[PDB]
């Protein structure tokens, strides 16, 4: 299974309009070796995908958002399910690969009364503690807190890539317009200008938060190359007995 | 004659007053203190040493470069001090300046305080009172949030971290208190929720007020996020000093030992 | 391909898919700017990207995008287009489209409008063909209106009756009758279906021809009136009124009858002043009494099958004719170049109703271009999606050879070496047709698929030697996977002690029978004993490429491994058919007898169609369980997809609901008891 295999089937897997969904597992199968992927908890909290695969023969741990179930929104169960998997892959020197298509955290009253803050913090801590190589690909929308919950470059991420369909933003673009130009009340052209200037990875790209805007068909090849150079990564952290995860 | 002197003095006097006296009066109207007097009550008298008083936001979008939108300090007061003679690093968020919303300079100052504390080995206390994330700032606000969270995770188990929510907090800013060791709140004025009630209306259409969604009672009786809730600002600060007397300054130091009877 | 000729610098190609790509490529051979129209969904297709610029012409549905002429002339105004090509069907029969193009600078690349009108109505078509001195299907000339007239016409023509409405791409609206009561009830139902489909009610009743051969003659015609016949295209193999395999040099046809055919077709074209490339279809019987059946003014769907033997680019000469130039090539220039065979690979499931419509996305798509004498025409790429708004066509595969046997062998090897994943294809059907003994010798008829498989297509029945070969390949592949699993890198802390098992004792469950296999390895050679028979399997054993070529007992076999599981199940495409095998070690198979079987029962579905609309997808198969609330399929009726609760227990006998079909209310989506 050649390491530089192209994956043209991923060229048009992300639908143009933002109200359509797709199966992230198809992307995972296209990218990984021989389209083999051992899933973990495939029936519980189906809006996050975690499992083991192989890249160029090396074991890798795949984490990703599923834009089918609950639009990919993060909640308590998905937070715990992804957090423990990431922590395990950390404990045993297994590299991590993330596919980010999260619109944000799931809103509601049951989520708040259940302690969504604690479990979201669990996932954030699991990604921020990771000293193994981490490669992140942003297929589509990444707004709100979730953008940096899902292993942003700012969490000491190694290499962050973006597909040409990525949308990195502070929060909902319409919400951003309504919260910035409230005193303007002329959002007719303001919304168009704001989506033109901020519904693209270009703000993050010019800020350097993403390393490149890769074509979808190079993904596997790129990742393989990275997994070589980062195989020697070593990082030093302050001494402690152990940390206090929000368990 | 150089204008540097009176420029510095005017900037100092504008910084110590936050973002206007009328807004401070409004802040006292809702039964809340300003950031500087909170720090004065928390720390031993004549021991607060402030850093980065003149640091200003570098944002230049949506007309934010105009002088009317420039406030030295930029919605955060940061420094060090002593509680009962023991060193501590403290940051407090000011709701007067842009609603306390977090921008590049705000997060940079908080990060510098956290880095210095982890260098020396002293606890960090944060008084969180902020509307949310500055949308005018742009992605820089998200970058600052993520930097603060990274330093929180790095310092977990190294130095104690205490968060006191002294006002509304929403958005990603709720994750700093969740990644710290302890999280106290003030009754009837503090709020912790990811999304406001209007979003709940827009999504699931359930009638909940701010107090029911993210009040101190909710997070101390049925959520598990918060640890204790105090009557008001003064009681919360006094209890916070009392609680700080228990903790060791760092993981390397042994448990404190006092005079016993 | 002389570039000096300046026919049209800019051209608009009003079609989508494989033919759009073919036309764009042909224009590229001329260095001609291509303007390919595309729907908004199809803005990522191959032809829209490969063409020099393009203009969106509307939404996903073809009615609101390709049939909404507003967007078409807006695109023409934007691009200043000068030529238009209807393509396969589409708006070729639209006379309004023709006149609106004539109102603009774009010129309809094709025959005269009145010729299209004459071929539109079948009664006038037969009358003109009789005027054109072309042998006709026997029957009655005129239009029937009453059942008594229909039965009387059956009296003159005989019991075999073709009650046929006018028009219909690919011979739509044909029916069979055998009795006077059959004549009258079929006439009633034919009037009903003509009103439902077209509304012309021009039922041209004629005598049916049994054991026929649908033989096509291609006539290239310049604007000067000259007509030139180019060999033929036998299309005897078909099902559901659709052709699947095309043989350009007809085995039944000989030279003298072929030239008589071409002479009659040329005379017919000259009788109409034909100025394009047209097709004339005949019903050759045992006595070669070729009778005129329809005349398609559009370019034939399977034109490449003769383009190899004729050696001429039909689209190139058609564009030159659109310029108005005379036919440079003469009849002597038309020389057969060997044998040519074409098969259309579709996105349909052949195991159900000889090809059942399907939807999905293509994950892997690789063509057998590395094979010699194999050419692929397609308008899809890895990642392209099958849309219900358009026909489900994957590609067309053409082989040329010295004789029939070479072309058949090249078709077989090309179909084995053709990788499609994500959607269900009919490769098994095409391969079984091209290797069937009857099709090999030549004795084929229009009812080939109805009598060779009276109970429906069931896949290739592998023989004893083929069974042993398949079992040996499966066991060898399983052992190879295990051996590769035993290969790690060097730990330097805990060394790996490679196990030294010599002979693997496996149990393979193919269909119901259980076979004991003993497989041993030596380098890259596997010695496999199946129930005593000893075979040698040798190959590179590359367990990652979709196509794997092994050499079982010298014979070379190409297989594909679709799926595999840690439980032992394997899916092997072997000679076109996909077999599911279950391989276990002898210990595991021995222990498996203690496992309690888990059984699920699901039979006897029933429901009619209680709401109209296009079906999104099919959710049942004949012999499925229903209850109070079980949905047969998903039907959308004006922006709502209601769940259609069964509520009763019956018995399915066949299913008429297929994704992409606009089936109305009370139309019996599934027929039942």
């Amino acid at each position: 299974d050649p390491s530089d295999r192209l994956v043209p089937e991923l060229d048009t897997i992300v639908p143009l309009e933002s109200t359509k969904a797709y199966n992230m597992v198809d992307i995972i199968h296209s990218v990984v070796d021989e389209r083999e992927f051992f899933e973990i908890m495939p029936n519980y909290a189906k809006n996050i995908i975690v499992g083991f695969a192989r890249m160029n023969g090396r074991t890798v741990g795949i984490v990703g958002n599923q834009p089918k179930v609950a639009s990919g929104c993060l909640d308590i169960n998905s937070s715990v399910k992804g957090a423990r998997f990431v922590r395990f892959c950390d404990a045993f020197n297994i590299p991590l690969i993330t596919f980010v298509d999260v619109p944000g955290f799931l809103p509601g009253t049951a989520q708040e009364y259940g302690g969504i803050i604690r479990h979201g913090a669990k996932l954030l801590y699991a990604f921020a503690e990771a000293t193994v190589p981490k490669v992140t690909v942003i297929t589509r929308k990444a707004y709100g807190g979730a953008y940096y919950v899902m292993s942003s470059k700012h969490l000491c991420g190694d290499t962050n890539y973006a597909w040409p369909t990525a949308e990195i933003a502070v929060m909902g673009a319409k919400g951003a317009v309504e919260i910035i130009f409230k005193g303007h009340e002329n959002v007719e052209a303001a919304q168009a200008e704001y989506i033109e200037k901020f519904a693209n990875p270009f703000p993050a790209a010019v800020r350097g938060f993403v390393d490149d805007i890769i074509q979808p068909s190079s993904t596997r090849a790129r990742i393989c190359c990275d997994l070589d150079v980062l195989a020697s990564k070593k990082v030093q952290r302050p001494w402690r007995k152990h940390a206090n995860i929000p368990l | 004659a150089t204008s540097v002197n009176e420029r510095i003095e005017n900037k100092r006097r504008t910084a110590l007053l936050g973002g206007g006296q009328r807004r401070i009066d409004a802040q006292h109207k809702r039964g809340k203190l300003t950031a500087r007097e909170r720090i004065s009550l928390l720390l031993d008298p004549g021991s607060f040493v402030e850093s980065d008083m003149f640091v200003e936001h570098r944002c230049a979008d949506f007309g934010m470069a105009a002088d009317k939108n420039k406030f030295p300090g930029d919605s955060v007061v940061t420094g060090r001090g002593r509680i009962n003679g023991r060193l501590v690093y403290v940051f407090s968020q000011d709701f007067t300046v842009f609603g306390g919303s977090l921008s590049g300079a705000h997060a940079q100052k908080i990060c510098k305080i956290m880095d210095q504390a982890i260098t020396v080995g002293a606890p960090v206390i944060g008084l969180n009172d902020s509307g949310g994330a500055r949308i005018q700032e742009g992605v820089e606000s998200l970058a600052g949030y993520a930097d603060i969270f990274l330093r929180n995770v790095t310092a977990s188990g190294v130095i104690p971290q205490i968060s006191l929510i002294m006002g509304p907090c929403a958005g990603g800013a709720v994750y700093s208190p969740a990644l710290t060791d302890f999280t106290f709140m003030v009754k009837d004025t503090s709020y912790l929720f990811i999304t406001g009630p209007d979003v709940v209306k827009s999504v699931t259409n359930e009638d909940v007020t701010q107090e029911e969604l993210g009040g101190a009672k909710t997070h101390t009786t049925m959520s598990g996020v918060a640890h204790r809730a105090f009557e008001n600002d003064v009681d919360a600060l006094c209890n916070l000093r009392d609680f700080f007397n228990y903790l060791p300054l760092s993981s390397q130091d042994p448990a404190p030992v006092r005079e016993c009877h | 391909y002389d570039p000096n000729e300046k026919t049209f610098d800019k051209i608009l190609v009003a079609n989508r898919g494989e033919i759009a790509c073919r036309v764009i490529r042909t224009c590229k051979k001329m260095g001609i700017k291509t303007v390919a129209i595309h729907s908004d969904v199809d803005a990522s297709s191959v032809h829209v990207k490969m063409a020099d610029e393009a203009v969106c012409v509307g939404p996903a549905p073809t009615s609101k995008s390709y049939l909404n002429m507003d967007a078409i002339m807006e695109a023409i105004k934007k691009t200043r287009a000068q030529a238009v090509h209807p393509g396969y069907g589409f708006l070729s029969e639209n006379k309004e489209f023709a006149r609106c193009l004539a109102a603009e600078d774009v010129v309809f690349i094709g025959p005269d409008t009145h010729a299209i009108q004459a071929m539109g109505d079948k009664i006038e078509s037969k009358l003109l063909a009789k005027k054109a001195e072309v042998n006709t299907i026997p029957g009655f000339d005129g239009v029937v209106k009453d059942a008594e007239e229909a039965v009387r016409i059956a009296r003159e023509i005989g019991y075999p009756v073709m009650i046929k409405a006018s028009a219909g791409g690919g011979g739509k609206g044909m029916r069979i009758a055998w009795d006077d009561e059959e004549t009258r009830d079929g006439f009633r139902l034919s009037s009903q279906e003509a009103a439902s489909s077209f509304g012309d009610d021009r039922l041209l009743i004629e005598k049916f021809i049994d054991n026929p051969r649908h033989i096509e003659i291609q006539v290239l015609g310049d604007k000067h009136g000259n007509a030139l016949w180019l060999n033929e295209r036998e299309c005897s193999i078909q099902r559901r009124n659709q052709k699947v395999v095309e043989e350009a040099p007809s085995i039944f046809l000989d030279a003298e009858t072929r030239r008589a055919m071409g002479e009659q077709a040329v005379a017919l074209a000259r009788a109409v002043k034909y100025s394009s490339a047209g097709t004339v279809e005949f019903l050759v019987d045992s006595k070669k009494n070729f009778y005129f059946l329809e005349m398609n003014t559009r370019l034939q769907v399977e034109h490449p099958v003769t383009e190899c033997i004729t050696g001429l680019d039909l689209v190139q000469e058609m564009i030159r004719v659109a310029k108005g130039y005379p036919l440079r090539h003469k009849q002597a220039d038309i020389r057969i170049n060997g044998w040519a065979v074409e098969c259309r690979v579709y996105a349909e499931d052949p195991y159900k109703s000889f090809g059942l419509p399907s939807i999905g996305r293509l994950s892997q798509y690789q063509e057998p271009l590395h094979l010699p004498g194999v050419r692929v025409d397609s308008g899809i790429q890895p990642g392209s999606d099958i849309s219900i708004y358009y026909d489900p066509m994957i590609s067309k595969l053409i082989t040329y050879g010295s004789d029939r046997t070479e072309a058949l062998k090249r078709m077989a090897d090309a179909l084995d070496n053709y990788v499609i994943r994500g959607v269900t294809h009919n490769i098994a059907l095409l391969r079984e047709v091209i290797i069937n003994s009857r099709f090999v010798k030549g004795d084929i008829s229009t009812k080939f698929l109805s009598d060779v498989y009276p109970d429906g297509f069931k896949g290739h029945m592998l023989t004893k030697s083929e069974k042993n070969q398949l079992l040996a390949i499966a066991s060898s592949l399983f052992v190879a996977f295990q051996l590769r699993a035993q290969h790690f890198q060097e730990n330097s802390r805990m060394p790996v002690i490679k196990p030294d098992i010599a002979n693997w004792e496996l149990s393979v469950k193919l269909h119901d029978k259980v076979h004991t296999v003993v497989a041993s390895n030596n380098g890259s050679v596997f010695s496999v004993e199946v129930d005593g028979s000893k075979l040698n399997v040798t190959s590179t054993w590359n367990l990652a490429s979709p196509l794997l070529s092994v050499s079982v007992d010298g014979t070379q076999r190409t297989v594909q491994c679709l799926s595999r599981e840690a439980g032992g199940n394997m899916s092997i495409q072997f000679l076109g058919t996909v077999y599911k095998v279950n391989i276990l070690t002898r210990l595991a198979a021995e222990l498996n007898k203690f496992m309690l079987e888990k059984v699920t029962e699901d039979t006897s579905s029933v429901l009619r169609s209680p709401m109209p609309g296009v079906v999104v997808a099919v959710s049942v198969k004949p012999g499925d369980a229903v209850a109070e609330g079980q949905e047969i399929c998903v039907i959308e009726a004006m922006k709502m997809q209601n769940s259609m609760t069964a509520g009763k227990t019956g018995t399915v006998k066949s299913v008429h609901c297929q994704a992409g079909d606009t089936v109305g209310e009370g139309d019996l989506l599934v027929e039942l008891e």
